[PDB]
RNA sequence: CUUUAAUGUUUGAUGUUCUAACGUUGACCCGUAAUCCGGGUUGCGGACAGUGUCUGGUGGGUAGUUUGACUGGGGCGGUC
RNA sequence: AAUUCCUUGUCGGGUAAGUUCCGACCUGCACGAAUGGCGUAAUGAUGGCCAGGCUGUCUCCACCCGAGACUCAGUGAAAU
RNA sequence: GCUCGCCGGAAGACCAAGGGUUCCUGUCCAACGUUAAUCGGGGCAGGGUGAGUCGACCCCUAAGGCGAGGCCGAAAGGCGUAGUCGAUGGGAAACAGGUUAAUAUUCCUGUACUUGGUGUUACUGCGAAGGGGGGACGGAGAAGGCUAUGUUGGCCGGGCGACGGUUGUCCCGGUUUAAGCGUGUAGGCUGGUUUUCCAGGCAAAUCCGGAAAAUCAAGGCUGAGGCGUGAUGACGAGGCACUACGGUGCUGAAGCAACAAAUGCCCUGCUUCCAGGAAAAGCCUCUAAGCAUCAGGUAACAUCAAAUCGUACCCCAAACCGACACAGGUGGUCAGGUAGAGAAUACCAAGGCGCUUGAGAGAACUCGGGUGAAGGAACUAGGCAAAAUGGUGCCGUAACUUCGGGAGAAGGCACGCUGAUAUGUAGGUGAGGUCCCUCGCGGAUGGAGCUGAAAUCAGUCGAAGAUACCAGCUGGCUGCAACUGUUUAUUAAAAACACAGCACUGUGCAAACACGAAAGUGGACGUAUACGGUGUGACGCCUGCCCGGUGCCGGAAGGUUAAU
RNA sequence: AGGACCGAACCGACUAAUGUUGAAAAAUUAGCGGAUGACUUGUGGCUGGGGGUGAAAGGCCAAUCAAACCGGGAGAUAGCU
RNA sequence: CGCGGGGUGGAGCAGCCUGGUAGCUCGUCGGGCUCAUAACCCGAAGAUCGUCGGUUCAAAUCCGGCCCCCGCAACCA
RNA sequence: GCUUGAGUCUCGUAGAGGGGGGUAGAAUUCCAGGUGUAGCGGUGAAAUGCGUAGAGAUCUGGAGGAAUACCGGUGGCGAAGGCGGCCCCCUGGACGAAGACUGACGCUCAGGUGCGAAAGCGUGGGGAGCAAACAGGAUUAGAUACCCUGGUAGUCCACGCC
């Protein structure tokens, strides 16, 4: 049938994007996490 | 008026339609007209508020003239408008100084009637005057509950107040639900009762009617489980239960009226 | 003391009247090209209404929990 | 009876034969009037039942054509 | 290479989304590829994506987000005004041809077009986030005109033939041409032009609206397609020349007519229904502030500029999503021939492709099929499955009914091919000629050619003429639900849920009720013929008794009664 | 005209067989219902965990839902294996 | 079978849970009323408590056994 | 051809004739309020009912709906059903006078069509009084009734059936 995943480049900034994770302190607290573990990719981008 | 609907497609049989072919059958006059978006019952949080409607064709938001403030000016009708987001037909007046305005349109109105507002103008039906000067036990509608409000009582079709007592700027209304109500003398009032009254002989007919006029199925408590409304469970309808509101509070006879403030201006109240 | 008159006074209730607190999802004006908000001029209510602290009722709308054991399987019944 | 325990109630209809089906009787274990009563044309990938047509569903299987099974070569799993 | 088979409203050809080099060319077979593999979507190297006009960006905005101040909140923060983002919608402009191992509406050859800037010249009141117009919108239906496109003939070129005939009414192929510029047609909409006046469009307005007159009755807008030009060009069947011998260079015939015909276009039109059907900017116009010698605007001419990013390839799949080169999944555009009502189906063209293990054998048994004596549901929980019915025209058609139905009820009949009616008709199309005209893409008359059903009759073949694929089983009694619908994705499609209708009950607007500890939203820019909730569930005939228990509403005398 | 009729795309998912270490973590083949609407679909938004949404099955919320997933309390507790 | 509820003049009900001598309505009998019967008025009678045994000085009552009637339970794979 | 049937015209007369729209007063009921105290209401007799929460009586004010006293009559009008306050508007028919005019155009009427009390039925209103159904109370051998206290459709309005 049809999957789960249906990627669109689009929805997937919009929401798991940086700026979007800049929004609110609970989004950066994530930057802040993903760094702190040493994490090469940040956040999803390219 | 009244055309019961032949047979022929289930659904189809019991459709009543009311056709009213003196009403204008072209577009609306596009000056006054703004786009009316679709709550779906959904506030600013997104979250539902209330139930059962939703969905349903697209509509436009024609601006009535309710405040009536142009005053001593001759108004000439024009066609009776269908509005959409109403029950009552709106009439296209066009003043002298060439300004055009809708407005709810009374029963015995037709096109070319000349009506004019203001403290004189007269008792023709439509024309709207402030209380003080309107006799004693004359009906009326678009009723202001204070001066430069717009209107409030008396607007849904075949609706009318009827004025019963005056006493200091107050004046005793007989509201369409029978309940006695003060207002200020000074409040502007529209003579004669509302257009349409036989609105409520239509009979839609099918299911779907009710879905395009903007309203979704809704489910009885008995059916959900009990964990979706206090009602609920049981193998075999079983309900034992007294009848609530989903969310607890108790209906059928409960009063719900709480104000306080406003209190004084009530007299009788309905039964 | 008894049965009770009026004045003054302590406050108490009820009602009427007034407005200056307070409300105004009434009108108009200004910031302002802004049906937000603020300020002002009004009118409308008005010491109510509404909010705080205390307090009686209601309260499965919501939460935490209890709902025994023996027992010729266990429940029922009986028994402690 | 989508309720009826005794029950395959009793009578009649339909079958050579009918614990089902249809129509009746009323002793309704324990129907019943908006948790609706009783009728109801049309509608139904709805429940029961009887006919006509149709046939390998069956009496009783028979043969045939294709894909696997089988042998040779290459590759080469699994639960346990 | 030759032959054979399969799809052909795709298993073809373009895109979007998504991938991210998989495209092409050389080289290698370690692993990967379900086998081998010289091959490859594998390894390795090199190469390859060209735009003023396509798209994005950009101008504008929907729902919706963010939100200076602000209101609100133990803090984090919530809501939201001005604003500012946000396409899946609106906004300026290009086509045909040729070309590469791989790119092209991007390169080349032609022929265009748009928006600006700047300057020159001639005329001139310009100027707004403000005003107004416009942009700007539903569904359904019906018809007419058209075109793509095909068919047939004509024309041109080729052929005259492996085994009977075949220079003839014979066979085979080709017969294509754009955008733009001009012309303004079918056809649709609309009464125009002038003067004057104004309680209006927050101020003003020569605009818009409105009211008067005068005056002429046509004027204007809209527009497919055709016709010219573009195009004495290109392309072109094929020949002529060599061939890294794979192909490249050289030359070039005809290039019309009629007919049929779209779901495309005129048509966001017209008619009609109610369920009554986006905003905003570009664009046009009106002036205000402001500036009048200006500045600025209008027209013409010239000249420059038009940036930046995408562009390969796949794209109903081996490259996306399903752990895989997986019988799954995914939106848009094009849509040829014969038969057919048809985008069904059968066979084909274009164009791809034979599904990455084969070769024998021809047991049981399993899968998918074909067929069957006689009987015909005896099978079985049960006709489950199979079988059978199946098309068009005509005839004919019951109980019941809400008078529409039921009903394709049931049950029958006819159907091929040839000829004649008619050396192809009824129709449709419409030439030539002729006539008329306030003359052209005009109208009448006229019928050439073309196309062309259906019917009757006559004959004739086979066992069978709706011969294939395609393509209803029907009838009777009865339960339940009125009906179309919806549901347990991944064992339940129902008698459950919805439903129109019905009743009760709450709510007078700062409404009830809901979301938010709040501001505030929804309710609703609605107002008791409305809105919330609960129950029953079309329609017909109806809805009987009980207020003791419980609940709610109403009444406050008396009793009891918290904090204070 | 119609929540009209027959029936393709399209949507659904009624019956049977195959398949049940599948071709596939629910499909295939033959039939099946809707098919101008309470239809279906693309794109983009909004609603959130005792919460959402629900033509209501306690269905659905990233293959899990009578209370999602992830991290922490947390080496919870287990008279039990 | 497990339990609960009862058995009372001719019928239906009390009475009994607190053991000291069984009441109500109807029916019956008789006498009036009426032409006669019904209805009505007056009076009287009738059981000495399902039943077999305990208990206590005394049992309708309390206890146990038995015979009937009534209802509940009689289940889970 | 005739005017003696039938009809038309000319000016009048009376009428609860019909339809539509307004309007008045008395009374019943209810609601608010004032005074006021223990019964009221009802019956053959009672009770049910209402009332120390202040009834009924009484007074002022308001709100409603219905029907229209007396006049009113072996009176009137209408085809029949039927029609009663006052007033407006639209409108039918009858009767009389004096003539004038038309010139048998007449009479009856199957089928047809129209109207047609009350009750009843539909849709939507309204709802005072009365009142089927129903409740209670009595009365009776019983009383599903007569009688009493309450009370729903209905009675009323608009249209549509019957």
């Amino acid at each position: 049938m049809k999957r789960t995943f249906q990627p669109s480049v689009l929805k997937r900034n919009r929401s798991h994007g940086f700026r979007a994770r800049m929004a609110t302190k609970n989004g950066r607290q994530v930057l802040a996490r993903r760094r702190a573990k040493g994490r090469a990719r940040l956040t999803v981008s390219k | 008026a009244v055309v019961k609907c032949k047979p022929t497609s289930p659904g189809r049989r019991h459709v009543v339609k009311v056709v009213n072919p003196e009403l204008h059958k072209g577009k609306p006059f596009a000056p006054l007209l703004e786009k009316n978006s679709k709550s779906g019952g959904r506030n600013n949080n997104g979250r539902i508020t209330t139930r059962h409607i939703g969905g349903g064709h697209k509509q436009a938001y024609r601006i009535v003239d309710f405040k009536r403030n142009k005053d001593g000016i001759p108004a000439v009708v024009e066609r009776l408008e269908y509005d959409p987001n109403r029950s009552a037909n709106i009439a296209l007046v066009l003043y002298k100084d060439g300004e055009r305005r809708y407005i709810l349109a009374p029963k015995g109105l037709k096109a070319g009637d000349q009506i004019q507002s203001g403290v004189d103008a007269a008792i023709k039906p439509g024309n709207t005057l402030p209380m003080r000067n309107i006799p004693v036990g004359s009906t009326v509608h678009n009723v202001e509950m204070k001066p430069g409000k717009g209107g409030q009582l008396a607007r849904s079709a075949g609706t009318y107040v009827q004025i019963v007592a005056r006493d200091g700027a107050y004046v005793t209304l007989r509201l369409r639900s029978g309940e006695m109500r003060k207002v200020e003398a000074d409040c502007r009032a529209t003579l004669g009762e509302v257009g349409n009254a036989e609105h409520m002989l239509r009979v839609l007919g099918k299911a779907g009617a009710a879905r395009w006029r903007g309203v979704r199925p809704t489910v009885r408590g008995t059916a959900m489980n009990p964990v979706d409304h206090p009602h609920g469970g049981g193998e075999g309808r079983n309900f034992g239960k007294h009848p609530v509101t989903p969310w607890g509070v108790q209906t059928k006879g409960k009063k719900t009226r709480s104000n306080k403030r406003t209190d004084k201006f009530i007299v009788r109240r309905r039964s």
